[PDB]
């Protein structure tokens, strides 16, 4: 995935 | 005759006019001059969180309302389970639970990829740090008090179900010998700083179960708003908590003596929260706390937003390696000792090169001895600057030992070191290694076995001079690298990255035990790199300006510092201290002639009050922003007279042989946006001293002629006479082992900010004008909307509100509906007053548009409980309200609301007596609005409620009800  | 409501006077609208440009001034100035550079990279990760819902409403009431997580990042937390150091993260005001994304993500990567292979650091005791996070439902802490001593009270319960955790088999792997965990870190954010220091005074905290805690842009020193008494009232109980224990000289009478308190402040790129409240000097003493600014922090050097201050990457990176440094599983509380922690957090926040900062190789174990020859080749003579301009010319390993001077000058000496190149570790072999060496006797005098002591030999001959040589990596201060490439400290991008300076300064007496420095140069082929060392004068570097803030102001100050300069020059003037002045600094070209210069000047802006500094690569035009003595807060501790003011520490390449110029002006439109942060509150109450100023002067003329004047006539008269004495009321009032001295008018007692009183008397003037017209339009509007719907319909065709507010309606929804009940009675009066136009019927709709305009002044106060109180009913919560408070803080107003729905105006006012108690109240409401808004904004409603229960009287009795 991964987001901030 | 009669006077529109919408006529205004040429000197109340010129007045007025300039009290907007002034707000519009200050506002655009604040948002576009003096603005820091912004240097934050984006964070990216993986987040997941496990909520831990058998923490339940068994453990605590406050369970339905709030839930409690477990930080897991997807790929490296496989599972549900506690395997390290318990941290808790604490949101602000509106937080959410899940800004703990970054910090978390942070340590987990770090311990996947670095600690747990690390062997010799697990054995010292470091560990999996564990993130939990509480969800809080976006409650606002900072406008209601209850919110902040019920989320207290909650994590303390939080704490306990946390460290039963790491009992349970099911839920928990660690190594069966260490001790159970009897602490947790907290790490809060905003008001989660203030939750956090809450929480070790609230009655069910369990003792020492909290001995970090870390707050990023908390305001510690003074609440953001103070519109509830429940938020002023838990600040001062923290504050004289913190005051209280510290002070005492028995550590067995100090409750926080094994408590230690960082405090992180954005700067001056966090306009939620002024970084002047994150000041805990006051609070905290040196040996348990500092306060450091993310400008300041090696390797970040950038100031933050109130948000970008958790995703940052730079300062997250920072901030994970600092909490790794003091964890130590062994101990049942799960982090080093105090003492321990201090120094921790000192080398990884702290520029190094202020005076709290520990020299560690002067005094420490040698690592290497080396040997050289006697033919003294390496051996410099005393005074000269050694300069590597490249480094592996020879093609061998060198040593260049620089001699000690003597002791015996009476005048204090420093040794300064710069180079780019990594300074190797002891026992490391890389271009570069800086060590201080002492002579080892030829006789065989028994020492310390060396079994750790390397061995270099240089020398190559018979005659091999030893030396004992102790490597000084430990005390590296690390600097942003100043090359004509750079622009800003940071580097957004990683890849841009310029790898840091390295920086030596020590006092000639710390090592003067010592008989050389030593700057190995490891490197064989000529590889780029520089290294100037020097000893340099007191004298010659630092320079003091002292000059007064006047003439400073005036003419500015400009410095020709000598080309016979050391590499570090320091210039201070102490008469740089205020938080809202701004000034703009310029160095001159450096006219390096013929050969280029080693490395572009760097100027370090700082302040020891704070641990404020700020970095300039390649300057030649710093904006000089300095958060100094701010206006609210507690007064600065005591200093010496070296370290009060601004000071610039400055770096230029010292073989150029050139001199340099350093001038200060000050920056006018930046210095008047400064005002903003400090001053914003003000507006919630210092606008009721104009108006209370107003309906002075409006009920004045009326007893005296019976004609109740219009608000903008009122404010004209007023503006003539009232006003300005009350101006020069308030200056006089401020000119005459606390810590609250600085809560009242306009924080300072300092006669230069004198102007400040003017300047929001005006601005306060134009902003009541403007809110005067807003209310003639809002009638005229509505009036509009009636009048049609009644040509649509023509064309096409009491005494329970007590019951109400005692059961379950907070006083200040019982408030907004008076002031909707209170604009449709000036909606019905201006109606009335257009179709009849009497003058009876003028003094009615003035009248009521002022005690309009008065009730309206308060609703910001009110607002925010509102708020909280719909969103507790969104999640179900219940708080019961007592209905003593809630019925005397409303029904002044509910029968003033009825009075004049009932159309009765007003009785015009032994007699004198009664007269002159209206004039008193107001001028004290004036009075008490200008001196005790800031810092009791909350009492404004009661006072308000006061005056509006008089009006009641002097309507009943003193006429027919
Ligand atoms: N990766 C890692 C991470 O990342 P991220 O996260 O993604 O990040 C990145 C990003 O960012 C951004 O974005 C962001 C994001 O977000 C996300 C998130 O979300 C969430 O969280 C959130 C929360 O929730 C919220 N709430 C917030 O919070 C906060 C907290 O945190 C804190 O703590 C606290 O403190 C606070 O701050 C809070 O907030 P609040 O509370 O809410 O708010 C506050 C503020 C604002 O408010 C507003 C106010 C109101 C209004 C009103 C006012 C008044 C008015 C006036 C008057 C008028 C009246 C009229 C009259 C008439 C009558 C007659 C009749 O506050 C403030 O600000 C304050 C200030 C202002 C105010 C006031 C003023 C006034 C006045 C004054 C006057 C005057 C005075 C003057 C003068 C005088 C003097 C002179 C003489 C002497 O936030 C947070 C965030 O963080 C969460 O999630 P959830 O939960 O799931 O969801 C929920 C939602 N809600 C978390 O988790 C997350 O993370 O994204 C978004 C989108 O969506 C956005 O939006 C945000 O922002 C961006 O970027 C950025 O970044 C950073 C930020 O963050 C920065 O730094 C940078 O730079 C950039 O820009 C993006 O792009 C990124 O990506
Ligand atoms: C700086 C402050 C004054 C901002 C407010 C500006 C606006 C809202 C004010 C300033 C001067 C005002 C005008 C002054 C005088 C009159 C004459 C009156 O018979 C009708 C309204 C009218 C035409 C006003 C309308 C609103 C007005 C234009
Ligand atoms: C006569 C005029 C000035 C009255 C209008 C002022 C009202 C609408 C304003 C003034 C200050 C405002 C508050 C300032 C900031 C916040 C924090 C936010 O998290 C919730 C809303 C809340 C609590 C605002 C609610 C509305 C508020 C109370
Ligand atoms: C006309 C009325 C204007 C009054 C000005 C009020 C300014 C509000 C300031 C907001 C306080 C900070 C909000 C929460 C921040 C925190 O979490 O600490």
């Amino acid at each position: 995935g991964t987001t901030s | 005759p009669w006077r529109s409501p919408w006529a205004i006077s040429v000197f109340a609208f010129v007045t007025s006019l300039l009290g907007i440009g002034l707000l519009l001034a200050v506002i655009h100035s604040s948002v576009t001059r003096q603005i820091d550079p912004k240097g934050c990279r984006m964070s990216y990760m993986r987040p997941s969180y496990a909520k831990l819902s058998d923490f339940d409403t068994e453990h605590t009431r406050l369970a339905s309302k709030y839930s409690l997580y477990l930080y897991r990042e997807q790929g490296i937390d496989h599972d549900v389970k506690v395997r390290g150091v318990p941290v808790l993260f604490i949101p602000g005001n509106a937080g959410s639970y899940k800004q703990v994304r970054p910090i978390a993500a942070e340590a987990a990567n770090y311990f996947h990829d670095v600690l747990q292979h690390d062997e010799a650091a697990l054995r010292a005791g470091v560990r999996s740090l564990d993130f939990f996070t509480v969800d809080f439902n976006e409650d606002i802490t900072a406008f209601h008090g209850q919110t902040l001593l019920d989320q207290a009270e909650y994590l303390n319960e939080a704490i306990r179900y946390i460290l039963s955790l790491y009992l349970d088999p099911r839920v928990s792997e660690r190594d069966p010998d260490l001790p159970d965990p009897t602490s947790v870190i907290v790490l809060g954010h905003a008001m989660g700083g203030i939750v956090a220091r809450t929480m070790l005074i609230m009655p069910n905290y369990q003792h020492n179960s909290i001995n970090t805690i870390i707050t990023m842009s908390a305001p510690h020193a003074r609440p953001p708003v103070s519109f509830d008494g429940q938020i002023v009232q838990t600040y001062k109980d923290i504050n004289n908590y913190w005051r209280h224990a510290y002070s005492q000289k028995w550590a067995n009478d100090n409750p926080l003596w094994h408590v230690t308190l960082v405090s992180i402040a954005g700067g001056g790129l966090d306009t939620v929260v002024p970084s002047d409240y994150a000041s805990i000097e006051s609070l905290v003493p040196d040996t348990h706390g500092f306060t450091v600014f993310t400008s300041t922090i090696p390797n970040v050097w950038t100031s933050m937003d109130h948000q970008a201050i958790l995703w940052c990457d730079q300062f997250r990176k920072v901030i994970i390696r600092a909490l790794f440094d003091i964890v130590d599983v062994h101990r049942a509380s799960q982090t080093k000792p105090r003492a321990q922690r201090m120094r921790v957090f000192k080398k990884w926040f702290l520029s190094g090169m202020e005076t709290v900062a520990e020299k560690i190789a002067p005094t420490s174990d040698p690592t290497t001895l080396l040997i050289v020859d006697d033919k003294s080749d390496s051996i410099t003579a005393e005074g000269e600057r050694l300069v590597l301009r490249e480094l592996g010319t020879q093609g061998s390993v060198r040593a260049h030992l620089m001699p000690i001077p003597p002791p015996g000058s009476p005048e204090l000496k420093r040794f300064t070191l710069l180079t780019d190149t990594k300074l190797d570790k002891p026992g490391e072999n890389g271009k570069l290694e800086v060590m201080f060496c002492s002579v080892i006797p030829s006789q065989p005098n028994p020492t310390g076995p060396a079994i750790p002591s390397q061995l270099d030999l240089s020398k190559g001959n018979a005659g091999t001079t030893r030396l004992a040589c102790t490597n000084v990596a430990p005390d590296v201060i690390t600097l942003p690298a100043s090359t004509r490439f750079a622009r800003f400290p940071f580097s957004v991008r990683k890849e841009a990255e310029i790898p840091p300076f390295s920086y030596l300064e020590y006092v000639l007496d710390d090592i003067s035990e010592h008989q050389f420095v030593a700057v190995i140069e490891k490197a064989t082929i000529p590889t780029p790199g520089f290294v100037i060392a020097e000893f340099s004068d007191h004298s010659n570097s630092h320079h003091t300006r002292h000059i007064g803030l006047r003439n400073l102001l005036t003419f500015g100050i400009s410095l020709r510092l000598p080309s016979n300069r050391p590499m570090m020059s320091e210039v201070r003037i102490p008469s740089v201290k205020s938080s809202l002045l701004a000034y703009n600094l310029r160095i001159s070209a450096l006219e390096c002639s013929g050969r280029k210069d080693l490395f572009a000047p760097l100027v370090r802006q700082y302040l020891a009050e704070p641990y404020e500094s700020k970095y300039f690569v390649n300057a030649r035009q710093a904006a000089v922003s300095l958060h100094g003595v701010a206006p609210y807060v507690p007064p600065p501790m005591s200093r010496e007279p070296e370290a009060e003011g601004l000071a610039f520490q400055l770096w230029t390449d010292p073989t150029c042989n050139s001199s340099i110029q350093v001038d200060l002006t000050v920056d006018v439109m930046g210095s008047l946006g400064k005002l903003y942060m400090r001053y914003r509150t003000v507006f919630a109450a210092f606008p009721l001293f104009i108006v209370s100023l107003v309906l002075r002067k409006q009920f004045q003329v009326y007893d005296s002629t019976g004609s109740f004047i219009t608000f903008a006539e009122g404010l004209d008269l007023s503006l003539r006479q009232s006003i300005p004495v009350m101006l020069i009321v308030l200056a006089a009032l401020t000119l005459s082992t606390n810590f609250h001295q600085n809560d009242l008018l306009i924080g300072t007692q300092d006669p230069f900010f004198l102007f400040l009183i003017p300047l929001i008397g005006i601005i306060c003037v134009g902003v009541c004008t403007v809110v005067n017209y807003i209310a003639l339009s809002l009638t005229r509007l509505i009036s509009v909307v009636i009048s049609f719907i009644g040509f649509l319909t023509v064309r096409f065709g009491t005494a329970v509100l007590l019951f109400l507010v005692s059961t379950m309606i907070p006083y200040q929804l019982a408030y907004l509906v008076a002031c909707l009940v209170q604009l449709g009675t000036l909606v019905r009066a201006q109606r009335i007053s257009s179709e009849l136009r009497s003058p009876a019927n003028s003094n009615f709709h003035n009248y009521v548009h002022s005690i309009f305009i008065l009730m309206l002044w308060i609703l910001p106060i009110n607002l925010p409980t509102l708020v909280v109180w719909m969103h507790n009913l969104s999640v179900h919560w219940l708080t019961p309200f007592t209905s003593h408070h809630n019925v005397f803080s409303i029904m002044p107003f509910i029968l003033l609301v009825e009075t004049h729905t009932t159309g009765q105006m007003i009785p015009r006012t032994c007699c004198v007596l009664l007269r002159h108690i209206t004039s008193i109240l107001l001028l004290s409401l004036a009075l008490y609005a200008a001196v005790y808004g800031v810092s009791y904004a909350y009492t404004l409603h009661q006072f308000v409620n006061l005056f509006a229960f008089w009006l009641v009287m002097v309507h009943s009795t003193a006429d027919d009800w």
